[PDB]
């Protein structure tokens, strides 16, 4: 953050309102009491944006020359097939929980039955997200060994 | 055999006798017939909501 | 002196500095900027923290003419050193478009201040390729097989880039872009694998190119290149083998858990279908009070 | 690394050419046969007596010729001691630069 002082004998000509003439009128601030009335009421605060050119976003965006040629980089297997095995096995718990909650949880007033039956800390939301997750992470991984052997080879 | 403490098969026809101690198991396979089971279930569960609407 | 510049870790902070002092002497039509190099050394990974410019006229007649102050380089030294002591020369940085055979006179120059090996860190200031503007050597001496006496050359430095905490959340502050070589969500490394592949595609097309060059249009040969290529042939994948079939294998088991993850979304999604229907039946209750 | 002002005369040299050349054929980790024949010291001393028969021995095995090889085996063993007690080494040295 930046500050830059409005004098003392400038409060008492009252020229405060002079410093915020033509600005966006947005300001910050930082924590309540003690630090906040040193901020407007003493100094003058104004954001602070950041510069550049094409040529510097350039240079800041690249990375290795095997971060472009990264893709070919597959994994161990042995790596691949912890990641198979841990998803299957913690879906099935969390879809026993699934069963619970869609025993019960339809009587009247949705948030109650969410507490009663939990329907909060939502399984149905978590199991559709690990699914997904993995699922996408399996579709390279094909693709990458089908690519690997028949273009080297 | 039986007992599987070697678990091999013996080829009476030529009298030799095979060891195998190879896995015939992958947790994977075992998991997802957990998986599968508890989706058969719930799919019954979802039917009962269902009835409302026929 | 020594090699110990197996690994150079660049700071982002170097390569932004080179080419704000490059455009304020506003060297341009293949005139050069060269600054001193300030961090670490002794460590087989190298740490570029800092640069400074020191006043260097280089010449349009030749190549092999050049104003350079030593007097100058001291007292950037000892200034910095009052900032940070853990500030040493470790090399220059050249800002050409690429390697010069005079730069190995400056080498030499600069190994008098140096108690490591002069790292000549090429910093590129035309971003020419989509990978790093950035190719560094040392330069070292050798002796070679062909009959060659007492060369000095420099030998090609991996290149990399690493960043203190401090220095990375900087960039993240600056930047908001999700760049086009990033491997994020599954149309993201999609288009990483495309990329990926033609990449390597590029690079072999050079080299079949550059072998006719040897034997028809008399480019040098050396062992490094030709041993290179040796070991690609020799450590080639083999299909149709055993390892081929257990590929397969593991093939099937990746399809086999997608296919289940498969079916385990339609019975979410079907959770959903039900209960918009539900829903609709209460909603019409409501409408005809309404 | 040969320095420019001699100090090491030719006279000096072709001895050490015939050693390098022994050193190889009675070897078993030596299979740089064409990088002496390819560097300078050889390339111009190929046309004295005492070095086609040498040299020939060394081409034998490059192209791995079994025919050329028994035949010139014979007449320079007699010749040299130093063949002829390193026998065994020379004769398996074809076998596996094949």
């Amino acid at each position: 953050d930046a500050f830059r002082l409005i004098d003392t004998g400038a409060l008492i000509n009252n020229l405060e309102p002079r410093q915020t003439t033509s600005n966006t009128g947005l300001l910050n601030k930082a924590n309540i009491q003690a630090l906040i009335h040193g901020l407007n009421r003493h100094y003058y605060s104004l954001n602070i944006d950041y510069h550049k050119t094409a040529k510097e976003t350039k240079m800041l965006m690249n990375l290795h020359k095997e971060q472009w040629q990264s893709g070919l980089k597959m994994y161990d297997y042995e790596e691949k097939e912890e990641s198979n095995l841990a998803a299957t096995k913690s879906m099935v718990k969390i879809a026993e929980q699934y069963s619970k909650r869609i025993e019960e949880e339809k009587e009247l007033t949705e948030e109650e039955l969410k507490t009663r039956y939990v329907g909060r800390q939502d399984p149905k939301k978590h199991l559709s997200e690990t699914a997904d997750e993995t699922l996408e992470n399996n579709i390279v991984s094909v693709l990458t060994a089908g690519v690997n052997s028949v273009a080297i080879k | 055999i039986l007992d599987k403490i070697f678990y091999g098969v013996l080829d009476q026809g030529n009298g030799w006798l095979y060891v195998y101690e190879t896995p015939n198991q992958d947790a994977t396979y075992d998991s997802a017939l957990e998986l599968v089971g508890q989706l058969n279930k719930v799919v019954d569960q979802l039917f009962e909501k269902a009835s409302v609407l026929y | 002196m020594s090699l110990q510049h197996e690994k150079v870790t660049i700071a982002p902070l170097v390569l932004l500095s080179a080419l704000d002092h490059y455009e304020r002497t506003q060297t341009k039509e293949n005139k050069r900027c060269v600054g001193v190099i300030l961090g670490d050394a002794n460590s087989s990974t190298i740490r570029v923290t800092n640069s400074f410019a020191l006043p260097f006229e280089e010449d349009e007649k030749n190549s092999d003419v050049w104003f350079l102050d030593h007097n100058y380089i001291e007292n950037m030294n000892e200034m910095c050193k009052k900032i940070n002591a853990k500030e040493k020369l470790i090399g220059w940085y050249h800002s050409g478009p690429k390697l010069r055979a005079s730069d190995l006179k400056i080498n030499e120059l600069f190994k008098k201040y140096t108690q490591n090996n002069p790292l000549l860190l090429i910093v590129d200031v035309k971003q020419q390729g989509v990978g790093l503007p950035t190719d560094a050597y040392v330069a070292i001496e050798q002796v070679k097989d062909d009959g060659t006496s007492t060369e000095k050359t420099f030998l090609h430095l991996p290149c990399t880039i690493e960043a203190e905490e401090a220095e990375e959340i900087g960039v993240e502050h600056l930047l908001r872009d999700v760049r086009d070589q990033a491997a994020g969500g599954l149309s993201i490394r999609l288009t990483n694998q495309l990329k990926s592949l033609k990449g390597l595609q590029s690079k072999l097309k050079d080299v079949v190119e550059y072998l006719d060059k040897v034997i028809n249009k008399e480019l040098p040969i050396n062992h490094t290149i030709l041993g290179k290529l040796q070991d690609v042939f020799n450590l080639l994948p083999n299909l149709g083998t055993p390892d081929d079939d257990e590929i397969d294998v593991e093939n099937h088991d990746r399809i086999n858990i997608s296919n289940n993850l498969q079916k385990a979304l339609t019975v979410k999604t079907n959770d959903e279908l039900m209960v918009i229907y539900i829903s609709n039946l209460v909603r019409s209750i409501i409408a005809f009070d309404d | 690394t040969l320095e420019p002002s001699t100090s090491i005369t030719l006279a000096e040299r072709q001895q050490l050419a015939y050693d390098l050349s022994i050193s190889a054929l009675l070897g078993d980790k030596i299979y740089n046969f064409g990088e002496l024949l390819h560097h300078p010291i050889m390339e111009t001393i190929v046309n004295d007596s005492n070095y086609d028969w040498l040299f020939q021995l060394l081409n034998a095995l490059t192209v791995g010729d079994f025919d050329k090889f028994d035949s010139l085996i014979k007449v320079q063993i007699s010749k040299i001691p130093i063949l002829a007690q390193h026998e065994s080494f020379l004769r398996q040295k074809i076998c596996l630069m094949t």
